[PDB]
């Protein structure tokens, strides 16, 4: 399977580094055009331009961040959000993907808004803004190397939380509040428990440092926000989730309890 | 952007940019340019200098080659590094009348194994070691060097590209197609150049896929679901395999002693999982006496 000598150093080096990547919080509320609905709006069609390509989700977890953390220092009108959007996921895809998708490609899928020139250029001024600082951690980062945890590694909750994770991603607040780690932290054990009932395990305590208590403000915005997915404007994520591929994890009944 | 910069001439290339060597007109800092084209196909700044550049940031290290500025022209892009006397090939390749003192073998395998450890402890493969992409200085250190191929890994690992690596410096997992592999691979390397700076000669000059594998095999024995439990089920394994047997050591390492042999063995088990680490190997017996030697030059 593998030699599993460095997970310790890994995992202390990317919450080092997830604190340098984080994106400013209340940035939205500072922006003169964009609201965290466009954003939402942004994310949802960012996901189906992942399926469309068969796109990892770690490649689209990368474009999200990248979008934040532009954002976070570069005012930008409503006009030409989708395009900070596509040179995001361009250079995403670029640095995970095997075949990302070529230049053209990209251009088609913006309902032929913007031209390449247009694209190639943002490409390199999202690359001047974050000054290269593209490998950086997400939540799918976490989780993967959480999943480790887990006997037997068990499907259908591994389904859950990555689509869980991507729930988050469609909104800014209250998501952007809490670091990648405590995302998956968060997710990782509600897919636990509606699926086996079981408990954010002890390991995983020892490992992160965190607990049930130290996760709960995070887990309570969680557990409302998978209760009223159908209510959100936001359905291409949910969609996503019926799939062979991912075990059709959306279709499942929320929790009524947690033990408050 | 460059009127600071007086170029003395051209190093080498890879093929990835050209390599410059400039001296500085203010500080007098003498560097290497790696300057890179955008407008090449109208395809956008290279996959191949996006990684290199947002890990060698990442990457600070003693025995990793120093990233010093990333200079953004329009259609250009230099890259700024430290500069170093040579590389490891060339510089056996000069000492390959006299072959290598053998305890300066010892502490560059030692400071290689140093900075291997720290990539991966970063999550960062490397993937392209080999005598051209390691920098030696005259004060007796060596860098790793050339990230053009080096990836940022999940854990566990993904399929990643298949295409790496050079041939023959490539280990069997890869030759033989799998569908996952890890930081294995980049210890193999160093292993396959620890033997070649002790024999004078590549531990495995294949001149294909299947020359390379066979190569491997001619020496370290065909392997079995014993050896290597996981390779029967591999994707290009091909039952019809020859059955070499794997021979001595000491005729294949004639130089080394019980302790180098023992190292080295480790560094080339076929199976990945066993395969010794970066960080458990720079605990190995071996390193017991490692000193820091100077090379001589004569250049
Ligand atoms: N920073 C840096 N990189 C180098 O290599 C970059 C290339 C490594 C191989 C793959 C392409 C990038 C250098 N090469 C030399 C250098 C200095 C003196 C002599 C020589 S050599 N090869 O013996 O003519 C190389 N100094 C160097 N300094």
């Amino acid at each position: 399977n593998e030699v599993p000598d460095y997970h310790e150093d890994i995992h202390t080096y990317l919450r080092e580094m997830e604190v340098k990547c984080k994106p400013k919080v209340g940035y939205m509320k500072k922006q003169p055009d964009i609201t965290n609905s466009m954003r939402a709006i942004l994310v949802d069609w960012l996901v189906e331009v992942g399926e469309e390509y068969k796109l990892q989700n770690e490649t689209l977890h990368l474009a999200v961040n990248y979008i934040d953390r532009f954002l976070s220092s570069m005012s930008v009108l409503r006009g030409k959000l989708q395009l900070v959007g596509t040179a995001a996921m361009l250079l995403a895809s670029k640095f995970e993907e095997i075949y990302p998708p070529e230049v053209a490609e990209f251009v088609y899928i913006t309902d032929d808004t913007y031209t390449k020139k247009q694209v190639l250029r943002m490409e390199h001024l999202v690359l001047k803004v974050l000054t290269f600082d593209l490998a950086a951690p997400t939540v799918n980062q976490f989780l993967t190397q959480y999943f480790l945890h887990q006997q037997p590694a068990n499907c259908k909750v591994e389904s859950l939380a990555m689509f869980l994770g991507e729930l988050s991603l469609i909104d800014a607040d209250p998501y952007l509040k809490y670091l990648p780690s405590v995302i998956a932290g968060a997710a990782f054990h509600l897919a636990l428990y509606t699926v086996t009932g079981q408990s954010w395990p002890e390991s995983l305590i020892r490992k992160t440092g965190y607990t049930l208590e130290s996760l709960k403000p995070c887990l309570m915005d969680l557990h409302q926000t998978y209760l009223k997915a159908p209510q959100h404007a936001q359905q291409s994520i949910r969609e996503k989730y019926k799939n062979s591929k991912y075990h059709g994890v959306s279709l499942l009944n929320p929790p009524e309890t947690l033990n408050l | 952007s460059m009127e600071n910069f007086q170029k003395v001439e051209k190093i080498g290339e890879g093929t990835y940019g050209v390599v410059y060597k400039a001296r500085n007109k203010l500080t007098g800092e003498v560097v290497a340019l790696k300057k890179i084209r955008l407008d090449t196909e109208t395809e956008g700044v290279p996959s191949t200098a996006i990684r290199e550049i947002s890990l060698l940031k990442e990457l600070n290290h003693p025995n990793i080659v120093k990233l010093l500025d990333v200079i953004h022209t329009e259609n250009k892009l230099y890259l700024v590094f430290e500069f170093l006397h040579q590389d490891l090939k060339k510089f056996m390749d000069a000492s390959a009348l006299t072959g290598i003192p053998l305890p300066l073998i010892k502490s560059y395998l030692f400071q290689l194994l140093q900075g291997l450890a720290f990539c991966h402890s970063h999550r960062v493969l490397h993937r392209d070691l080999k005598p051209q992409n390691l920098l030696i200085n005259t004060e007796g250190a060596i860098k790793l060097a050339d990230f053009g191929l080096a990836r940022a890994f999940g854990v566990p690992v993904r399929t990643y590209t298949h295409e790496v690596v050079t041939l023959w410096y490539r280990a069997p997992e890869i030759l033989l197609g799998c569908k996952y592999y890890s930081t294995a691979v980049d210890i193999w390397s160093l292993g396959c150049i620890f033997a070649e700076m002790v024999t004078r000669r590549a531990l495995f000059p294949g001149d294909s896929e299947i020359d390379q594998l066979f190569r491997i095999f001619r020496t370290l024995g065909t392997p079995d679901e014993v050896v290597w439990p996981g390779v029967t089920s591999m994707p290009d394994y091909k039952p019809s395999f020859p059955k070499w047997a794997r021979q001595d050591f000491s005729k294949v390492v004639p130089p080394l002693d019980e302790d180098g042999r023992s190292l080295l063995s480790q560094m080339l088990h076929y199976d990945p999982n066993k395969r010794i680490s970066a960080k458990a190997a720079l605990a190995h017996p071996f390193f017991q006496d490692v000193t820091k030697p100077v090379p001589h030059l004569r250049l």
